[PDB]
């Protein structure tokens, strides 16, 4: 197992800097309109790209989600997703030992339309890991 | 961990002999062998035999080519692996290339079998791009007669072919189980054959050495069960009944 | 930057030697190497070793192809990069190709591990279409022994550059000798550079693990020191006196 | 429109010299150059050379092959453009090919530079099919040393670089911008890095011609700045304060 | 057919290890909020990639599926999957005799979005087998 | 961070020219029928095509969007994109120094149908930048 | 740019023959059962195929449509297309200099199903133009 | 185009054979429970795959639909398609002179699901012609 270890390691790497946000691990989330801007960490995929003759060498997708209230301008989302979260995770020594390689993939936004309650920005990482 | 079933193939290991004794002696032993970690891909050197001409002026019609096997070549073995300069041993193999000596390496398959080659390194390269690890490319010129794992494999056979006798009650489909066991330590090269002497009143439906003898018509018959080897056989007594 | 772990490849940089000494002595320091950036892609030179027949009619069974490696060669290295006609260094290689000397170049991986090859530019190409930045492709054939990374395999370094500050006043032709040395107990590929920050009152002529400061006129100025590739620094103030 | 940054490529122009004097004089002016239009693609003649050998018996080393750059050729340039018989100049190009003389043609890139080669026509192709215009294919075999764009470039350097002194007011990370510009005509070949002489009280944070120094612990710091040439350098006095 | 014992074979393996779950076999499932976390096994695909001139050599996807209550965080599913299944399915003597090759594909997560009564962790295997 | 600089640079160049339009930058918009024809500019994509061994060199798509009321003939909209925006981005020294390279990709149309309040035309520019 | 005149030139090129149809330029249309069978001209696409290293050489798609009421048999649509529109536009020197190259693509039918308020036949052209 | 002539020719070829069914040309159709089992003929596609530098050489597709009451077993559809359509059009001199090449494309069934009022069988051909 690495997913619990991986998710734990990255959130700690984020929390070392100044706070200002909630750090919902896992997936069930459940926010309510008081625990706002917060960050979620989870994984998807987890296939069996063989790629090797000595270990399974699976790959997965690491998602970093930051949620902001409704219709705030994306400017802070750009600042949040580029400055708050990107440079800090750029080199986490715990992950380097934990994983085999880390690659950045995605940088997206998603505005709630029905009732327009929230606004989410997605940072996607592709992870090659062996478990 | 049997060699008699098709193997998945994932999980094979690569080793290079480093001692001084004969690698062909105990290829199973890994004591004098360095494991090559992080093997991305492997390509064994194929075994090829040159075609030697044999046609002569004085013979019958030479309408069809007459060529025999000529000199045999062990080919070239290539593989790719993650670039690990800090590993101890990658320096050795490139130095092995640098010194240009002939050494021996073996491949341990995820089956319980190992094959060993002899040769010298011929091609070393590295491929580097972004969003993928740096890969090391190796190609080795195999030399001499190499040791196929088939030679290391042994043979178990003979001692005949046992059979469960009687079972002379065949009626209503029946398909009585029949076990043609093989005497030598169970482990044997099972090449047998069972077939009824009538093909109508009694018949055989062998499946995995477990013979199922069925019948429709009555009478008396004897079902022979023979070995593909041609010298060992068994015959069982069967008296099928209609009802 | 661990060399014993797999590494992607991002941040790799290419350098061309520009000094007047052996590149292989201090590959880690980039003082005598000029860097070219915006490298689109890089294909490292591939080490080759052609076969050489070793056969005799007075031998054993001639059913195999006993051979050894002969003329090992590093092949050629090719890469592409964004066209930079108005950038210093593009002309250097262009001129380097134009007269075709045999210079050396260095590739620096994101591991503190570098390699050095000497050769001459074999081909220059320019690729240009719509919507795509003009790219220039260059092929250089390696020559001689390639100084590959794994030979060193034993780098050591730490933090600190010792030097003697003060030594302000100096007479009788000035020329005060100031000692400079490395903290990591000398077990390091040492390299450093220091010059006069003003040159109006003091002149520094660093030579052989130490510097000499011969001031042309009275006055105070600081003397910058750069520890080779640019990781540590020190400043010594010099107030040369007229008498 | 600078040559010191990568440029797209769209907007490139093809011209053919039609005058009498040497085209290499002022290729930037298009006084005696025939302009072509609607050029579907372009493939510059890549610069190529040969691997001349220098082997000898009396050699200490043999294994590593040694070769030198031989003679260099400009290759062939080919391109396609809309078939325009009514255009004036394709006939001249057709006449150029039919007469088979050696002529000079230049390319004006959307970058601020020009490149001209001399050669003779080698191939003329016409592609015809519905749903897209007829295309005329041309290939020219270059000859001789070609005038290269970088040769027309000019370089300004030396005279040192400036530095903002003092900047001793340090508090809560300092974050004080330091400008290191060059006195000579402003424009030059930029190669300079700042390396702190303490790395503890003050640390350099070089950022695109701007030095944003920082302060953590109180102290007196002499921050040195150096240039790529290794000749010009300066030291800035810093009084870092923790609070 | 091979499927019945195939489903039986894996069921024996997991039941042989420590329990902690019901083992509703096949696909009808029907749980109600009484028999929570439990697993299921079934097959999908079953086509006729020839691949072999003498034997039909079919292949199909194998699903090991485990359901967990509603919004339990993935960590339990991650722990459940990489401890109670993946190590167990490493090698089973019965499976080797039954089928030709056993290859892993990947595993994902999904849950009841509306209402939200259940969470599901799905592991998908690839089996090549001869009739 | 570059998006705020990138967004500001282009809009200011647009604002530098003749007025007659609101310059809502970013995303949330919210018009009502008082601040009509207005321009919206935003970014999407921003993946990690590596393509470069010394820097990440991402690339994203730049949108230039302008809204017109309902059934205004497209001739005006075709005029509007020419009369206002498209020639201006032919040469803007601001972002040219800011980013690596940028080309045009397309220029489209769309409109509301149900209640037909709005009608819009979008400009898509593929931009290549390093961050 | 040239979109306004290009539609203007071709619609004028249509009007030279007998009338009996509205020549709605662009898109807004709005028919009602009083200005019936008519034609509409508009363009879509507008990409930036390079195809050339001196000028933009943009490429778009030319849409020419005709609308007929309810379930009039397509024989009218065929006859209308093969005579009223297709031949005349096949050589219009007015746009010869206005464009670079013209090519037909196809001809389709699509009609109202609910309440059958209309019936439309669409002729589609691909246009290469130096905007 | 020549569509009216081609449809007339194939329709007359069908009508020459023994009747019993309505022969709707075009597409308005409108059946009611009185014109049952019947056929309709129409054309779709109509592209300009030029493919030839002498003439347009357009290519279209021919639909021959046959409609039968509700849920008649498909044996009747098989008999209809095998007797009254597929062989009869295998050689018709009128269309042979009308078009260049005619190729069989496909043949399929589909019956109404909601209220199941009909069951249709479609026979589709591909035709190349010059206009």
């Amino acid at each position: 197992m690495k997913h619990t270890e991986l998710r734990a390691a990255v959130l700690d790497a984020l929390e070392k800097h100044d706070t200002g946000a909630t750090f919902f691990d896992g997936r069930p989330a459940v926010f309510d309109e008081a625990d706002f801007p917060a960050v979620a960490v989870y994984l998807t995929g987890a296939e069996y790209t063989g790629e090797e003759l000595d270990s399974d060498t699976w790959q997965a997708e690491l998602h970093i989600e930051v949620f902001l209230p409704a219709q705030v301008p994306d400017s802070e989302l750009d600042a949040w997703m580029e400055s708050r979260i990107y440079p800090v995770m750029s080199d986490i020594p715990a992950l380097s030992d934990l994983i085999t390689s880390m690659v950045a993939s995605g940088y997206d936004y998603r505005r709630d339309d029905d009732a327009g309650l929230w606004s989410s920005a997605d940072l996607t990482y592709v992870i090659t890991y062996e478990m | 961990p049997n060699p008699t079933m098709p193997v998945k193939g994932a999980g094979t290991t690569l080793w290079v002999y480093k001692g001084s004794g004969d690698p062909y002696a105990n290829p199973l032993s890994d004591v004098d062998w360095s494991r090559l970690a992080k093997v991305k891909d492997l390509t064994p050197g194929e075994l090829t035999a040159e075609s030697y001409d044999d046609s002569y002026l004085d013979d019958e019609d030479a309408d069809w080519t007459a060529t025999g096997q000529g000199q045999k070549s062990a080919g070239d073995t290539s593989f790719t692996l993650a670039w690990m300069p800090g590993e101890q041993g990658q320096q050795a193999l490139l130095a092995w290339f640098n010194e240009g000596d002939t050494r021996a390496y073996k491949i341990r398959f995820p089956n319980g079998t190992v094959d060993v080659f002899r040769g010298w390194v011929s091609s070393i390269g590295k491929a580097v791009t972004a969003k993928e690890v740096i890969t090391r490319t190796v190609k080795v010129t195999n030399v001499g007669r190499p040791s196929m794992a088939e030679d290391r494999s042994t043979v178990t056979a003979a001692t005949g072919m046992t059979v469960t006798p009687a079972s002379t009650s065949v009626v209503k489909g029946q398909s009585t189980t029949l076990t043609v066991a093989f005497q030598p330590e169970g482990v044997t090269d099972k090449s047998f054959r069972a077939v009824s002497a009538d093909k109508t009143k009694a018949t055989v439906s062998v499946s995995g050495m477990t013979i199922t003898v069925n019948g429709v018509a009555a009478g008396k018959v004897n079902i022979p069960v023979v070995s593909g080897n041609g010298e060992f056989a068994a015959v069982a007594e069967i008296t099928v009944t209609a009802s």
